This record gives C-alpha cells, structure tokens and sequence, in this order.
C-alpha cells in the first residue's frame, strides 16, 4: 500500500549525489538501531525526520531554467516525500540525537527507507 | 462534586527555577494528567512537586477522582531563554483553517503576530486569529500560499522577537475530474501477434485511482504503470497493456478508466483480431467500354486489402502497360484500408481495343480484374463490281447503315450518277459512278 | 597580449555558481590590496595562486556523462588559468583566506577581465 | 680564494641551536644565502644566528673581492618537518623536470617516488635523486598529465610522506594546423552583406590564424570564437563580412594558419555582379518536322540568375499546358543550370503551328519560339465539267498524281470506262479510281 505514489524519478538520486562536495555536510535526527529492527518499527518516525532535513537543504541551491539544477531534483523529492508522510499517517492511522552525514551515506539511509514500501502492510 | 486544586486560581505563573507544588483534595482522587503539545504524563500520588526549573513544565495540569469528577489549571514557568514552545510540522487541507504551533511561554505580551521570512511581507488575504495557548490559526488555507515560510512574532519591552522558522504546505481538494487520452484510437491485427497500447492521465494530484478493463467482464488484466511529477500540482501517469500473441477471441472494446472524489472520464478502444487477409476490388465503371478514335479514357478500380498490397500491375493483350497509371491510398489516416488505381488510354488509336487488364497482390492473397474495349469508328467505304451488279462495301465497330440516293456491312443494286452513302454514329461516308 | 589564450568557456562560470550550496567554503591565498590598482603588481602572483585553488576544487567533483556538470566546468576553467600562467611567466605567500563561492568567483571574473587591457 | 669556518663541506645541527660563521677573508664582500625561491644577502663577515631553524636548511656562500668564492651547506634536524616543498610543477613534453622535494635530515634512506592514494606508477618513470635538491623525473610524456604524486623516505623502517604534487605537461607540435571553410564559392548581385566562416582544429591554443585578401597584403577585420573540447584539443572559429559590396570586391579570399610544425591554407573565390540576367539553349532546331500521330519533344538548357520566378508555355497564343517538366540541371550546391521539356505524343495534323516557352526572373524576363509541320500523306478528290476528268489532291510535301488503266494541286484529262488517278507525296500514297459509262 501506498507504493504507487513514488513515482520513478528517484533514479535521479544517483546525479545528485554526484554533483555535490563528498565533505558537505548533511544534518538528520538518528533513530537508534533503525539499521537492525523490522521496518515496522522505525519507518514512521524515520520518514517525518526525512522530508524535515530536505526541505532545510533546499534552501541552499538557487534555481535556473536550463538542465536539471540540483534545486529541480531536489523539489521534486520533497513532494514524494510529504504524500508518504500522509498516506501513513492516514493508512496505518522519542526524538532522536542529531547526527551528521557525508551525502553518499545519507543518501543510501534515504534510499533503503523507500524501499522498505515495495512491501509493506 | 469535581475535586479542588489547591491554589484555586486558573492561572499562575512561576519563575524558571522554582518549585512547583501543586495538591489535589478530593476523597475520590484517581489520577494527575499533564499535557502540552504531543508531550503527556500522569501520576498517581495525589500531591505533585517538582523543585527543578523546566520551561517545558509549562502547560496544563488536571486532576480526576473517583465519580467521575474533573478540575485543571494551567501553568507558566517564564523563561526569558524560552519564549515560545514549538513543533516545525506544518499542513493544512485546502479550504480549511489551520494552526501553527508557537504557544507562549508567558503570557504578559502584546502585538502577538505573524510575520514573513526575510523581510518578504505576507499576503494581504490572510486572517487569522492568536492564542496564548495554542498558538496562531491561519484561516481557509489556499492554493497561493503553497511553501509559504512563515515566523510568529511578540513584543516584549518594545523589543520585537521572532520563533523559530516555518514552512507551510497545503495539500488540494478536487476541483475538477480526470482526463484521459489514449495513445491510438483503433486497431486491427492478424493473428499471433503482439498487441500494446497505451494510455494516459494528466491530474492535480498521485493520489488518483485509475484501471483498465474489458467491456463486458470484470477480470483486471495485468498492467504497468509510470509516472512524472511536473511541477506543484501536476501529476501524470502512463498504463501499458498487452497481449503477447493475440487468438480471434481478443477482439473487442477496452476501457481506460479514472476516478478521484469529485468524479469520472473514460476512453474506449476496439480491437479486431482476424485469422487471415484478403483483397476485395470493386470497379469504378462497366466493364466493357466503347470510345471513338482518338479519344479519352480512364479506368479506375478500388480495393480494400489486409496485409498491405506487394505489387499492383497493369497489363494488355499477352503484353505490358507501363507508365501512364497512378495507385495510392484512398485515406492517409493510420487506419488506411483502401486503395485506388486510376489509368489512362489517352488520344487511343483505333485499332488498339480488346482487353486490358489489372493485378495485385500481397502476403496472402492474389486478385484480378479485366476490362474490355471497342472502338466507335467512322464509316470506311469501298467499291467492287461483280457481273452486272455493283456492291457497296462498308465498316466500322458499331455497324455503318447504307442510302442510295468492326462490322462489316455490305449493298447490293439493281444520264447522271449512282450515289452510294452510309451513316452511323459515328460519322458518314459516301461512293461516286456515273453514266452518260 | 595573451588576449587569445582565454577561450569563451567563461560564460558558463554564472551557470556553475547557480549549482553550489550557498554556505560551502573555498581556500584562496589572497594577495592584500588586489582590491585596488594597479593591475599589474598583483595579477602576476594572482594567476599562479587561482591555479592551485582551482586544482583542489576539481579533486571533489566525480564525472557523468548526460548533461553539463560541475566537474566538467571546472576542468576548462583550469585548463585557461594555467595557459594564463605560461604566458605571463613567458611574457612578462599571502595568507589562506576563506570565501563562499559567490565572493570567490567576483574576484575570479575581476582577474580575468584585467587581461584584454595590459602593458 | 676564500676561506670559511668551520671548514667542512657541510655543517650539521639541532633544532634551536645558534648558528655560528665566519666568512675568512680580507677580500669579503658578503655572505649569499638561498634556496627554492627565497634569497638573502648580508654585509657582516661573520654570520650568526640566535636559534636555528628548519627554514635555515640550505646553501651559504662566501663572496669576495676577486669573486673567489666559497660555499658550505647546512642541515637542521627537526623530527616534525623531513620535506621541505615547491608545490608548483611544470614540464615541457619530452624535456626532464625537477621536482621539489629537497629534505632536511640527511640521514635517511630508500628514498623514492610513489603513487597518490595507493596506486601504482606507470612503469615508465625512471628518476634520479639528488638529496641536496629535489627528484628528478625523464623525458616526461603525454600520458603523465595530470598524474599524481608523493615523495617519500624510509626513516627508522617507518614511511613518510609528502604533501601532493600533481602534474601538468605542455604539449609540443608534432603536426601543422587543419583547416575548413564555410562554403567554397560565391556570387552576389550588388550591395549585399557578404559573409564567410574558416574553422581550425589543434592541441593548442597559440596557432596562430589570418585572413588576406588574395594578392594583397593588408589584414581586415574579423572576429573569433573557440572552445576547449576536453584535452589537447582544442577549436576556433573566425568569421569575416563584408556588410555591402561594391563590384571591385570581387576576386579570392584566404585563410591561412601557421604552426611550429609547419602551414596550411584554404581559398574562396567571389564574384560580384551590377545587374541579374539570362541565358538560354535549345536542344535542337527552332523549327521541327513531324508526321501525325508520332511523338516530339521541346527541351531548353537556360542558365539564370536569380533563380527562375516564373514559367510559362503557350501554343498559338494559347495556353496548350500540363504536358511538360522543369529541373534544375545539377545538384551541385551551386547550380544554375536549368532544363525544361514538353512532350506531345500522338500529335494531329491540324494541330501543326507555333510554340513559345518563357521565362521571368525579377531582373529580366526572356522568350523563346518554336514552328512546327506535321506532314500527312495526300487527301485527293474528283471533279468535271466540259467532259473533263479533274483530279485534286492536298498534302505535304505537294503531292504527285499519275494517270493509269497544306499544299494543294491540281490536273485534269479530257463505251464503258474505268480510269483513274493514283498519287503519293513523300508521307504516303492514295488511289482514287472512276468508272464512266454508256
Ligand atoms: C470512485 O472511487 C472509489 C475508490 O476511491 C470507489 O470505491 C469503491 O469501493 C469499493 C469498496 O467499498 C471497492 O470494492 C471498489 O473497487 C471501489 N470502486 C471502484 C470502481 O474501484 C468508487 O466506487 C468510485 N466511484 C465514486 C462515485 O466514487
Ligand atoms: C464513461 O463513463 C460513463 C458511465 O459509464 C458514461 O457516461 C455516459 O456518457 C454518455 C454521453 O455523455 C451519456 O449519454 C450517458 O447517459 C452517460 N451514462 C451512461 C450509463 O452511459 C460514458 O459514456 C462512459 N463510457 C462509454 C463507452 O461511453
Ligand atoms: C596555399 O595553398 C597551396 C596548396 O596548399 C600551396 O601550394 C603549394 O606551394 C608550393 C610552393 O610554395 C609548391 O611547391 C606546391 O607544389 C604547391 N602545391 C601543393 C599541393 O603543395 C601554397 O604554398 C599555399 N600558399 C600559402 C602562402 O600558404
Ligand atoms: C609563423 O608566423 C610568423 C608571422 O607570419 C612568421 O614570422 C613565421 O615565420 C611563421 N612560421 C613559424 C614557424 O613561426
């Protein structure tokens, strides 16, 4: 349920992480052990805290018309994102530290918790 | 009776720092129940201290016993660090009021306030009202206001002090239904082929439900589906549906069909699954012609065929044709089935007629059709005497009739002159002899 | 004179500061006074110390291949500076000091555009 | 000659520890202290400092009043800093280089060059130590470019390393510049803007490119375009324009590029026109014989400019049309050659006349006329009066009557008879036969 509204663009994750300074620094509140415990558990809290970070990072990339600009891609992710957090917090119906990240890292935590819905109760 | 709190008052407010007492005399004491924002607590001593400092203490306290009775009061702890408690989540449905969460920490100021980022100034449409303990509600929330970023804003000694940072985001009510296009309009196929067509939507939002079925039957077939996010509300997606090798029992409607709250579109296909091809010819005139020396004519067929034609030939009494005929398609549209070849006989001489024919082909099926041809010739007239009687010899394709005044025809008959003339359609002609 | 060795790539200079997060930090050994005349005292230091700038910043990038990238900018900008070092140098230490990209690259463009007036 | 104390070829010294000299000569002039880039020159004939530093590390000369001179060179151990480093690296293809990597404590080992973040060395890179400066590297080549490099002792069995140097090469020409034009020819009628490209291709950007107008020696005026396209490859654009021409412009233009290596040039040829115009060829004969029912067909080459704006075919002053196809002559880029034929089949005898073809373009307008005779073989026909036998027959050429037992002729001859009268002209023959009787 709710696997139909990610929509394919996330492919464009991997140009991203491209473009930007492998020693930028990224800033997420953590849940605990989300590595090791079944999906269930931690997506709910993982998935607000995700789409918090991004629209922050948005405001740092300013816009052009031509191409695809990192700010295109990054616009688009944050609307996955926040119809995820409704279809949640509508379907199924503590903080964290925060905790720094490279962007190859925190991409890859972004990436495996989209891939927790292609089965999800 | 509802159980009383001791102080009494509804309200107080207390230093960041000091202790906060607070006691509950009822007989039927049950519970203590502490709430702000999301956080909440309970405790089952009937008498609550807390001697450390919290700002977060601040908020709501309430007391229950054991008929069912109820009393609250409500708490400040000012903190000049902390002067609002906040949450940075922020949605709203289109169309109805929301409420941004900047409750005050201590209630003694004034201009309580919304303010824009960066200088930016808000849209003069907004009204909307404040409270110290909930924080501020924004009304009828609209379409313009989508990531509008926002600050909650207070005087204190004149000084003017700003919440930490919002974004808001706004979430549509369907105004409007579907729409729905489909990638072609109507197919037809020999059988054992792969057959696939697609169909498309263009919406406000992903939340759009949308299927393909077969008319006349509720089996969902199997689909693929992919979608495209271009802009702030606009939505797309695409459906593919296919059958790997299409049997005659394929044939028929399909439906592309869509739904969201507000209403329904479709589109409708056909397939025609056939077993095997044909070619069917149909002449534009007679098929036998008759036309006068020197004159003009045409000869035109059309035909319908599957799969397309492999070659037409045009073609004369054990001979060729060549050159003087055109064959293209009745229609340009995709769904082209029919096809016209036209030939000319033009300034024809008249010994030419006889029989001309047409052929074509494809894949599968070969056909033919012929034309026969004859020439209106005016009269040729010849003379020769035989014994005593002198024969008047005449032709011409349709037959000469004869005066005295191809077919052959001839006259027989029994001072000044013999005058031997024959007429027909096609003109006359005319003999001389004479006597003295 | 070395009017020639800059080629137009230059342009898309303007396209690649669009493309930076606003706060990341750049490392220039900045010559005091480049700020005012004339042009010529500093612009021979000046050109040798953008090389080596220029030359780390490309170390972070990774190449793609559909569509421009930063990396991909950044390798003709470096490719000019240096041409620019050779001709000065066959013509013809400040202090390491931090800037986001936008002042970064205003001192950049000034530098350039003292080349097409010279001595 | 001079003399320095102490009198070693080196001196060898703690960090911190005063640095103590005398330059011994009644003919000193001053002592000259350098290495890298940085240099110092001093007036005392001793030469003394307070506390020595790694900074101090290198060459000392003694100058003096013959410019006899003495050196002695100085080490300072100092655990934190074995490299001293230039990191600015520059090589000419094929040439050595030096690579600046001179060390402090000369008292270490295994000393050599290795690979940025773990791998390997071409094989290639044979290089030469020298520890009172620097490693040097041979006949530098084309695929080190912009390699990556550390520089490195074994000290107490443990590694060490210096910061990176990385390194850029110059190429050096092997072969001269290659050239394009925009378009190979031109003609204009005059006054108008005129204006060509030239295109160069090379490893560099100092080739070295001009227009001249042919035969003349005085540069015009153009303006430039170029890209680098990646590594050693490089591209330009020039573009030259006339913005009005007068006829005197006509002639050749050259472009021309020279390199170390050696030269290359392309030319353009342009011709410049006071008025448009037309000229016309037939394929055959203005005035054409033909017999009825056969085929004739009426072709013209004519060559125009500006191109043909109208075309126009009229028989008798009438529009005898739609029997007829127009093409330019070639397809070369350039052609102005072009061919027309009408084609008549099954031409009837009444029908023979006169036949124009015509042609405009906005400059001029130009006609061209055709007369044609269809021949037939003879009609004939009979007459008499006063007892004579008239005989008459119409043709072409004129026909030929004989008496046996459009052009128009005529004869006559004066119990039962049959006689008759039997012709030809050049077409065909007809037999007209009589039977009189008593
Ligand atoms: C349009 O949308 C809703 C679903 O969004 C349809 O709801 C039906 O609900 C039943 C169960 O209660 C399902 O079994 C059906 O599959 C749903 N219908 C369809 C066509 O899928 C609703 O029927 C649709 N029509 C309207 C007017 O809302
Ligand atoms: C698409 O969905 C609706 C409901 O099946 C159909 O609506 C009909 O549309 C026509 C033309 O407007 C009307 O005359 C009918 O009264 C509508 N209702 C019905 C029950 O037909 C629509 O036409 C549908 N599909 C097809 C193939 O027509
Ligand atoms: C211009 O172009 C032509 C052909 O590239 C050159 O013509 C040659 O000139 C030399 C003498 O200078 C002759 O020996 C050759 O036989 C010529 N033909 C060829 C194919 O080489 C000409 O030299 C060029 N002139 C300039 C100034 O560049
Ligand atoms: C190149 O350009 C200049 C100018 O014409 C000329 O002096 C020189 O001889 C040419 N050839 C070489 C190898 O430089």
């Amino acid at each position: 349920i709710c696997r139909n509204r990610v929509t394919n663009n996330v492919k464009d994750v991997t140009k991203l992480v491209a473009n930007l300074p492998k020693d930028y620094m990224i800033t997420l509140k953590y849940v605990p052990g989300m590595d090791v415990l079944p999906s269930h558990c931690w997506i709910s809290e993982m998935v607000v805290q995700l789409s918090d970070s991004l629209t922050d990072l948005l405001d740092k990339f300013s816009n052009i018309s031509e191409g695809l600009s990192n700010y295109s891609i990054i616009d688009k992710l944050v609307n996955i994102v926040d119809d995820l957090v409704e279809c949640v917090k509508e379907n199924s119906s503590k903080s964290p530290e925060p905790r720094l990240f490279t962007p190859e890292e925190f991409f890859r935590i972004f990436n495996r918790s989209i891939d927790a819905f292609k089965d999800f109760v | 009776s509802p159980p009383s709190i001791h102080p009494g008052k509804s309200d107080l407010i207390v230093r960041v720092g000091d202790e906060i007492r607070l006691l509950c005399t009822d007989p039927g004491f049950v519970k203590w129940t502490f709430e702000i924002l999301d956080e909440t607590n309970e405790n089952k001593q009937n008498e609550w201290i807390t001697e450390k400092a919290e700002a977060t203490n601040t908020g709501k306290y309430t007391c229950t016993n054991k008929h069912g009775l109820s009393n609250s009061i409500y708490v400040f702890v000012r903190d000049p660090a902390k002067l609002f408690l906040v949450d940075r989540s922020l949605y709203g449905k289109e169309d109805n009021d929301t409420l941004v969460r900047c409750p005050l920490t201590d209630p003694e100021v004034t201009n309580y306030s919304l303010k824009g980022c960066q200088g930016k100034p808000l849209p003069k449409d907004l009204r909307f009202i404040p409270d110290p303990k909930a924080g501020i509600m924004i009304k009828s929330v609209k379409r313009a206001y989508h990531r509008l970023c926002l600050h909650c804003s207070v005087d204190q000694e004149g000084k003017s002090v700003l919440s930490e940072k919002f974004i808001l985001k706004v979430r549509p009510a369907f105004k409007a239904v579907p729409v729905v296009s489909v990638s072609k309009a109507s197919y037809l196929l020999r059988e054992g082929e792969e057959f696939t067509v697609t169909c498309t939507i263009k919406d406000v939002s992903s939340s759009v439900y949308s299927t393909w079925k077969r008319e006349n039957s509720q089996t969902k077939l199997q689909e693929k589906y992919n979608s495209w996010h271009h802009g702030d509300f606009n939505y797309e997606r695409q459906a593919t549906l296919t059958i790997s090798s299409a049997r005659v029992n394929d044939s028929g409607v399909f439906m592309c069909y869509a739904n969201n709250t507000f209403g329904s579109a479709n589109v409708t296909t056909t397939l025609e699954v056939v077993d095997k091809g044909f070619i069917n010819i149909f002449p534009m005139i007679n098929t036998t012609v008759f036309v006068n020396d020197g004159e003009n004519v045409d000869l035109i067929v059309e035909y319908e065929a599957f799969p397309k034609p492999e070659h037409q030939q045009w073609i004369y009494m054990n001979r060729t044709f060549t050159d003087k005929w055109e064959d293209y398609p009745k229609s340009e549209n995709e769904s082209n089935i029919r096809y016209v070849s036209e030939l000319h006989l033009t300034r024809l001489k008249g010994t030419e007629g006889g029989t001309y024919t047409f052929l074509v082909s494809n894949s599968d099926v070969n056909a033919a059709i012929a034309f026969n041809v004859y020439v209106n010739t005016k009269p040729e007239i010849l003379i020769r005497l035989v014994n005593g009687m002198l024969q008047c010899v005449a032709a011409g394709f349709p037959e000469p009739t004869i005066d005295w005044y191809k077919l052959v025809v001839q006259s027989s008959i029994d001072n000044g002159t013999v005058e031997c003339k024959a007429y027909n359609d096609v003109g006359k002609t005319s003999a001389y002899f004479n006597f003295a």
